[PDB]
RNA sequence: AGCUUUACUGCAGGCUGUCGCUGAG
RNA sequence: CGCACGGAGGCGAAGAACCACAGAUUUCCGAAUGAGAAUCUCUAACAAUUGCUUCGCGCAAUGAGGAACCCCGAGAACUGAAACAUCUCAGUAUCGGGAGGAACAGAAAACGCAACGUGAUGUCGUUAGUAACCGCGAGUGAACGCGAUACAGCCCAAAC
């Protein structure tokens, strides 16, 4: 949602590393509040982060890096 | 590629090892070694790990307790996510 | 005028005399000594090789295979038997000694595959055979007018299918009329009775 | 007796199935664990 | 060895050898067991040498009997590669035959007379 | 069906002759 | 926002869902191939067998699977004969090996309605329960030909 694939093809491939560096601590940082039982969630980005994850990893593959 | 750490495991038991030990405690992947936990933690929350004990759990992951130096405070750190 | 292969063929017309008589008494002395299959840089006799297929090129081996002599080693009956099925010495196998040979080659090299075989003698108690297997993977085979038909699928394994000489001749597919009613165009169609 | 990490996994996983449908799946189908296991009364394999 | 039936001198070889190699440059050689079999078959042959280390020996068992009936002169070489490599040949040969020398018929000549001596 | 034997018929196995391997005087 | 009609929340006009084609990712065991192991572990790997070979795993091959079909091998007994041994059940059941999308067969050392005739090979119909086999008992059992289907004919060895 958030973001979009556009957004992903024009980072530079070191903008990609550094924004799946950020989108993994968020993931991590959510799966600990929820392990802490946590309710302040928002069950839709935990979802989310998932997916961008997947999309720039894609990226990352389909530009060579 | 697998991750070392998977999540903060916060239970009762946990905290005590917080709050009187200065350990933290993780699920962890279970291909992961007390060295590669040690380093991983290091570099996740910026601390010096002194020590790691590691479980097998019949949950099916494996459990890590991280000793921190004293120059950390493993509440510090715990409470900050 | 005679060729010279011509001469090597007449010399095994009768590998009982002449000089061919006093070759085989000395190298069956070897023989004996090497293993079940071993692969020999020529053919013992080239006419009869070059005859079947046979081409000085890569991807062309050779190899002689010994099998003993006789009937089936068979086991005797474990069970109950009516009489005419109680027997153990006189019955022999379907496959002649030639395609048991071939069988043998093809297995030690499964990347080959069996063109022909011919018969080098024998000795009291067992029987050699030189079989020639082609590397149907090699392209110096595969851009090969003459041989480049045995890379094919469906020539795959063709020695333990019975599509090789010696086992459409064991086959009993050798006659076109009389005779052939069961063989044709496969023992098994035909219920096994050829 | 001595179990290995792969027996472990396994026995660890039998456990876990042996949760029971979550009250919302009720609700949701409009309306059993066809799998509950009793460590006494039945026998896992190995 | 079968069809060996005498021992040929590494000097008398040598001298063979050489008469072959000015036998291509001047007159004709036939290379090969087929080719060297025709032409003692058809006559035009004056000098026909034959490898000892011939493996199988069919492939030239017949040269010797086939050479005395014949009247078709001929001398053994210890070395397939090195008749070959006389022949002119990149490869070893099993036989050859000098169809017609070339200023080395005095040798051959000779050569065929030292063998029928060493009989 | 198991068992027996100078029941009937066969099949292993043992003994023995012969052919091949197998040659010189 | 699957089956699946909950709760919370989220995604979609930056055109989502959904469908087609193509691509990415694709843990461990598994032919399982560095070695060992009840799906894990130990210290760079085509293990093993082969072909070629720059003779170095450098380039390649094989392995295992698949509903049955297909080809090559091994091959019963109950049963029928109103007993039973040959015969029969049956080259069946089952076993070993192997290929393909189909297999196998196949351009006559054929046929032999004997001919001044036919003209590769499968298969279908028929020839026929005929010929042939058989304690001549019970049973067993073709072919040539013909009518169809589909059609297609070639390459070596050797001589030179
Ligand atoms: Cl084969
Ligand atoms: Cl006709
Ligand atoms: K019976
Ligand atoms: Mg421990
Ligand atoms: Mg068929
Ligand atoms: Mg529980
Ligand atoms: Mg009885
Ligand atoms: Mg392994
Ligand atoms: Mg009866
Ligand atoms: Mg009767
Ligand atoms: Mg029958
Ligand atoms: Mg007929
Ligand atoms: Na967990
Ligand atoms: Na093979
Ligand atoms: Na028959
Ligand atoms: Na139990
Ligand atoms: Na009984
Ligand atoms: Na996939
Ligand atoms: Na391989
Ligand atoms: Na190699
Ligand atoms: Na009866
Ligand atoms: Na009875
Ligand atoms: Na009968
Ligand atoms: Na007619
Ligand atoms: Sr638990
Ligand atoms: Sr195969
Ligand atoms: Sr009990
Ligand atoms: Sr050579
Ligand atoms: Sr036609």
């Amino acid at each position: 949602t958030v973001l979009h694939v556009q957004e992903i093809r024009d980072m530079t491939p070191a903008e990609r590393e550094a924004e799946l560096d950020d989108l993994k601590t968020e993931l991590l940082n959510a799966r600990a509040v929820q392990a802490a039982g946590g309710a302040p969630e928002n069950p839709g980005r935990i979802k989310e982060l998932r997916k961008a994850i997947a999309r720039i990893k894609t990226i990352q593959g389909e530009e060579g890096d | 590629s697998w991750d070392v750490i998977k999540h903060p495991h916060v239970t009762e038991k946990a905290m005590n090892d917080m709050d009187f030990q200065n350990k933290l405690q993780f699920a962890v992947d279970d291909r992961a070694s007390k060295g590669e936990v040690a380093d991983a933690v290091e570099e996740q929350y910026d601390v010096t790990v002194e020590q790691v004990n590691t479980q097998n759990t019949m949950d099916g992951e494996k459990k890590a307790v991280v000793r921190l130096s004293e120059d950390d405070d493993a509440q510090e750190v715990a409470s900050r996510i | 005028a005679r060729s010279a292969y011509s001469y090597i063929r007449d010399a095994w017309e009768n590998p009982g005399d002449g000089q061919l008589a006093e070759l085989q008494w000395q190298r069956q002395q070897e023989w004996r000594n090497e293993g079940a299959v071993e692969r020999i840089e020529r053919p013992t006799r080239l006419d009869k090789a070059r005859s079947q297929g046979y081409k000085a090129k890569q991807g062309v081996i050779v190899a002689r295979v010994s099998v003993r002599k006789g009937s089936a080693r068979k086991r005797r009956h474990k069970a109950g038997r009516r009489s005419k099925r109680q027997g153990v010495t006189r019955i022999t196998r379907r496959k002649d000694i030639q395609r048991v040979a071939e069988e043998r080659a093809s297995r030690t090299f499964p990347n080959l595959r069996v063109l022909n075989s011919y018969s080098v003698g024998q000795d009291g108690r067992q029987k050699w055979h030189e079989v020639i297997l082609i590397d149907p993977n090699h392209p110096a085979i595969q851009n090969d007018d003459d041989l480049s038909w045995i890379c094919a699928d469906d020539q795959a394994d063709r020695v333990f299918r019975g599509l090789t000489g010696a086992g459409r001749r064991n086959r009993g597919l050798s006659g076109k009329g009389k005779g052939s009613e069961k063989t044709r165009p496969s023992l098994r169609s035909n219920g096994g009775k050829g | 007796g001595k179990k290995s990490k792969a027996t472990k996994k396994r026995l660890a996983k039998l456990d876990n199935q042996n949760s029971r449908v979550p009250a919302w799946v009720m609700l949701k189908t409009d309306r059993r664990n066809h799998k509950r296991r009793h460590w006494r009364r039945n026998d896992t394999d190995e | 060895p079968v069809y060996v039936d005498f021992d040929v001198p590494a000097d008398l070889e040598d001298d063979a050898l050489e008469a072959l190699e000015v036998a291509r440059d001047t007159g004709a050689v036939k290379k090969g067991t087929n080719e060297t079999t025709k032409s003692i078959e058809r006559g035009s042959a004056e000098l026909v040498f034959v490898a000892e280390d011939v493996q199988p020996e069919e492939i030239v068992m017949h040269i010797p009997e086939l050479a005395d009936e014949k009247g078709v002169p001929f001398i053994f070489v210890e070395q397939q590669d090195d008749l070959g490599h006389a022949a002119g040949l990149e490869v070893g040969s099993a036989a050859a035959a000098v169809t017609d020398a070339g200023e080395a018929d005095a040798d051959v000549e000779d050569i065929a007379d030292k063998v029928e001596e060493l009989r």
